[PDB]
């Protein structure tokens, strides 16, 4: 994924303690299998997918947007079972703010409509012939201020002459610093080019200026102030001998100090060799251009991103047909392409059976299954949230990446406070019958809880278990994908001479003996296995038994009067 | 046939050092290891299912013919008395006498055994038993 | 072991500096003396123990940990070296054998917990004549210094 | 080729030991074969080839540039097929610098654009009557001085005579001062002739002048200075009764001291028969001149200087295809004549299928095979580099190298970080049906690796495995290549008296059955080989059956109850 936000490295070695009312809404939890979303969300830069830990860092990362809601249910949907890993990468095509005053061009990092409330302004201080630099930021409440900016040391003279003149001279073709001299009266005392060696560096400048017996070279007292020479501006007949001379780089202080920083980036203007413009002061400036685009027809070209990332268990944040049809055929050529795939979707607030059917008449790959309830979930800041059944998918996707690779979906609870639609047992056999994933609402003695009912997918024959139910298909893709890892590293790389039939035998039987003793299957009728070979070329047929799961039961009373 | 081609170590093609000097008079040299190994049964079957590693053990033994000099007691590998809690670890190592490549290296020998024997017509003969804490066989690529 | 954070006899200070101050000055490459106080307990403490050296990237010119046990590591090596090699014909000594011992010193230091883990195969040697030259690898010793915590209070 | 560097002289017994962020690098393994490269670079002589065994080596005279980087990937793409030995040389025609001042004639023993920053300048030491000399190479920081230079020993004359003079004639033909005469009052005692015989070195003129009993000639022990006699320096009239009369040879002590600098070569100013320009104390000047040229339109000669050097894998690092070309025909000029090789390449970034078979219609040859894919490779110092294909087929070949005449590179691991395209399935079998060899990812639980699908040349048709895979033609091409040589040596070489055809036919199945017995040739006809003679010619023919690797495994699996 493309890599979390850093930042700043260690300042000083202590112990920050601070207070927060919302702090860490969830965190990962340990996994294998990852868990992928798309949605609406205000922050980061769009057709990116990041690595998501942390509750926080998407919160600073994406301040908000239905993303968050979506992730919070997904670590905390479940005490014991929570998503993990998480890649997320928002839809909409925003842009940054921008503003372009005074020889400077200010643009924000941050994409969106709040980018347009940052204000930065340019201030002039006369005190010590620099600029200060104001930002604002009342969204996150962001504010930033420096001073005594684009000043480097200076130099002093001493000598007798009537004059001491200092200049800075420039390339013609680049705009940046080629030569500074130093000049005693009439007379050129010293010079440095700028061709590398020790007249890049003003700290070896310090010291050669200091080693001349008429020149004095100090440094400014406000923290370190060392630049590359390159960097200079240009100064002509600077009088050193009256008073001391400042060196000049106001691009290039402002740079490093108002470094990191990145609700604010800068660019020099060219002046329409297009000049570099010097750079004036400016009252602060809201910027403009911030903003955040629509959502196109089609996401196939967002999708295609997630491809060859180990994803599993996509979710798309969206209700209607056209998204659902272009994962639909997303994740078959993933199954195709030796990285399957499975998806969760949702109808919206449908609250309704008749508009599932028709959504299940359109879709019924087995790779995807359909929720059909929608209910109000609790954050941790207390908001009901009500929500489309499209995010209750999210819950039971979290669900399922926390899961065992051998385990089901199918009667374990839901933090879910209530929902729009209880329905009766006729109604969920019909449900469950056409492939439907519904939620049940169970009571008794006191205790209630949410269910799901089933794991069964928008398939519709019974009669292929591994394509109708997510038990036999999840386990059965992560077999196929270890086995095969194995088989195309043990045979591939060897001379067919020394191989045959009976070798790939036994190791056929060794890989699934091993496997039995873990448990990860039943057993398996080891004889049924039979190879057959012709030169570079071998096929195989093995017979396995899959992983039963108990699901109904009935029982009888009778009352003998004693 | 020849000395390069041959694929397999006759005892000739060896060479065996301590402490950047050849053992004169070598006769035979033997290396040792048990890494613990033990089965885990259970209740369920009799099968062992898995296999695991304790403890690790290794000794080396090594003989020579007693020349007159540079014996180990001479040479001060090797101790009688109770000098020996004066003597450090040593490192040994075998080594392929064309090129003077490395074949196998024993680090940490610490002695355990001494023998000796004297007899009317054979030649004396001295043996000696090392313990060692690691065996390494790097630096071959 | 570092002095960093350790206690000290001093009964009084002249000087208390800010926080920032501290950062300021414990950047600039400078030694300074925080005073600590909570629960009535009240101690004196040094806050670091970097060098006037500036440049962070080099930790082990910036600060006394690195540096200190790397002196006494390599004059130890050094010494090790010379008596084994120096006084030893060149005919019977090869790259290899150089290569196993460089492992096995590493590997008893390892053992007393002296230094971290060593990539041990990242060792190699060349072998001229009456010269060598050999090149190695090996991870220092870490230490903690910040932590950040925060607080959260639901009502219940 | 050349081993360029020898041993440093060393002083002291010692050892040092001293810190650095990077060591000494990769080294040269065991190899069979040797791998050739051309490509831009720092360093080292123009249209000469140098041999490298370790990357210290390549550092100390390819001092920069990206074919360091190509033997970086070659030894450090895997330690387990480390590449072999190298053959290096710069496409670049550099030139050396020069100075001219101060009777000298100063040159660089370095070739480009770096050698200007060498600075070189004589001094007069008035302590001996002496001059003096200093060499610093700036950029690699290489400091040197030489002190007391041409003066070798001192006469006085001790006796009671009114005048002792010394001395020596120049020759005008050759320049040349090669005579010393002691005359004092009038009267001479000895001349020596300094052009050889009976004085040829000043040793023997020390010895003489020491035996008259009026005279002593005593060694400087400034510097060893047994020159020979020829090279002593013009004198005329000195007086031998003062205090010190010194013999110079000013050039010769230059001559042999400045040998042993490693940046500079010394020539003896002749005046512009003209007279020799005085040797004298001069400022310490930088040397000028020296450039990195530009590369030739055409490669084909520097290709001809590889012939007769056994590499038999040979990489251009260049994209252009008049280039591919030469190295084809070059390549196919030197299979025929008796020097088999292969040829990898791979252009551009990025390039488009089409583009890739644009190069596969201009070219389709089996001794050449193409590489599409470009990636970034993760280096030595933490670097990572984004780089053309080209060094993608310097990992091929360095691989290759490593890897075992029987034994492909087929589904071999690669260390490369990413790569620019990810391939699909249908993608990728276009590429290797059509003749191009391409790299695939596959990943893990938790790894990800890729892997090369498989050996395939240029040459499209797949009936013949010799020419479409260069495992199975190079193992055909070492196996007679090796063959017949050893029979040149027996027949032709060493002198054989009397010959039969089934001789040689027994001794062709001598060598054949060898070869099983090594397993390096599975299975072979022992019936099919025939021997003709004819005069001073004999022809030979025979069969081998090809190895055949592993390539296709199909699965199918059945679900059943209980």
């Amino acid at each position: 994924a493309v890599e979390p936000f850093p930042r700043r490295p260690i300042t000083r070695p202590h112990a920050s303690i601070e207070v927060d009312t919302s702090g860490i809404g969830g965190s990962a939890g340990s996994s294998e299998k990852v868990f992928c979303l798309i949605g609406q969300a205000e922050g980061g830069e769009p057709n990116t997918v990041y690595e998501l830990r942390n509750y926080s860092q998407a919160k600073r990362l994406f301040r908000s947007g239905e993303l968050l809601d979506a992730i919070e249910l997904a670590w905390g949907s479940n005490p014991n079972y929570t998503a993990g890993r998480i890649l997320a990468m928002r839809i909409e095509d925003a842009k940054p703010a921008s503003a372009e005053i005074g020889g400077l061009k200010i643009t924000s990092k941050i994409y969106g409509n709040v980018a347009n409330n940052i204000q930065v302004g340019l201030e002039k201080n006369t005190l010590s012939d620099s600029l200060r630099l104001r930002v604002i930021f009342q969204d996150d409440r962001f504010n930033e201020v420096y001073d005594n900016i684009g000043n480097i040391f200076t130099i002093k003279y001493k000598g007798e002459e009537a004059n001491a003149t200092f200049s800075v001279e420039h390339d013609e073709e680049t705009q940046k610093a080629s030569r500074l001299v130093l000049k005693v009266g009439d007379q050129e005392v010293k010079s440095y080019d700028l061709t590398g060696g020790a007249y890049d560096y003003t700290n070896a400048i310090i010291t050669d200026i200091n080693q001349l017996p008429d020149f004095e070279a100090k440094l400014s007292p406000f923290g370190d102030k060392n630049l590359e020479s390159s960097k200079l501006d240009k100064i002509e007949n600077a009088n050193i001998k009256d008073k001391a001379v400042y060196v000049k780089a106001v691009f290039g202080d402002l740079e490093k100090q108002t470094a990191y920083n990145g609700i604010v980036s800068f660019e020099q203007l060219n002046a329409e060799t297009s000049p570099i413009k010097t750079i004036e002061p400016f009252e602060l400036t809201k910027l403009k251009g911030g903003t955040n685009g629509e959502p196109p027809a089609t996401w196939a070209d967002k999708l295609d991103k997630f491809a060859h990332e180990g994803g599993y268990y996509i979710v798309p944040l969206s209700s209607k047909q056209s998204v659902h049809a272009e994962v639909a055929s997303f994740v078959k050529e993933r199954s195709d392409a030796g990285e399957p795939m499975r998806a969760i979707v949702g109808g919206g607030f449908n609250e309704s059976k008749e508009q599932l059917f028709g959504r299940q008449a359109s879709l019924s790959n087995p790779r995807v299954s359909l929720v059909a309830n929608s209910g109000t979930f609790v954050m941790d800041d207390g908001r009901k949230n009500h929500v489309p059944a499209y995010m209750v998918a999210v819950a039971l996707g979290g669900l399922a990446s926390g899961l065992e690779i051998g385990e089901s979906i199918t009667f374990k609870p839901l933090r879910v406070s209530s929902l729009d639609q209880i329905y009766e047992s006729i109604d969920l056999d019909e449900l469950n019958e056409n492939g439907i994933i519904s939620i049940e609402f169970v009571r008794n003695r006191t205790n209630t809880f949410f269910r799901i009912v089933d794991d069964v997918t928008t398939f519709n024959d019974k009669s292929d278990p591994v394509k109708a139910e997510m038990a036999v298909g999840e386990a059965n893709d992560f077999l196929v994908s270890e086995l095969k890892v194995q088989l195309e590293d043990q045979f591939i790389g060897t001379r067919t001479i020394n191989t045959s039939a009976s070798i790939i035998k036994d190791f056929i039987q060794s890989y699934l003996g091993r496997k039995k003793r873990d448990n990860e299957i039943q057993d398996f009728p080891a004889e049924d296995v039979q190879v057959i070979v012709e030169g570079n070329e071998a096929r195989i047929s093995m017979t396995v038994y899959p992983i039963r799961s108990f699901k109904k039961i009935s029982v009888s009373l009778v009352y003998k009067q004693q | 046939a020849s000395e390069a081609k041959q694929t397999v170590h006759t005892g000739n093609t060896v060479l065996l050092m301590i402490k950047g000097k050849p053992v004169g008079r070598a006769q035979s040299a033997s290396g040792q290891r048990e890494y613990g190994t033990t089965g885990v049964y259970e209740i369920g079957s009799i099968m062992p299912q898995e296999h695991v590693y304790l403890r690790y053990e290794g000794t080396i033994t090594v003989e020579r013919l007693r020349m007159k000099k540079e014996n180990f007691a001479d040479l001060g590998y090797a101790s009688l008395g109770e000098e020996i809690l004066k003597k450090d670890i040593i490192d040994i190592l075998v080594v392929d006498n064309l090129t003077k490549q490395v074949i196998i290296s024993y680090h940490g020998c610490s002695a355990n055994n001494y023998n000796e024997t004297w007899q009317t017509n054979e030649i004396v003969t001295e043996e000696i038993e090392f313990s060692y804490l690691t065996a390494s066989d790097k630096a071959r690529t």
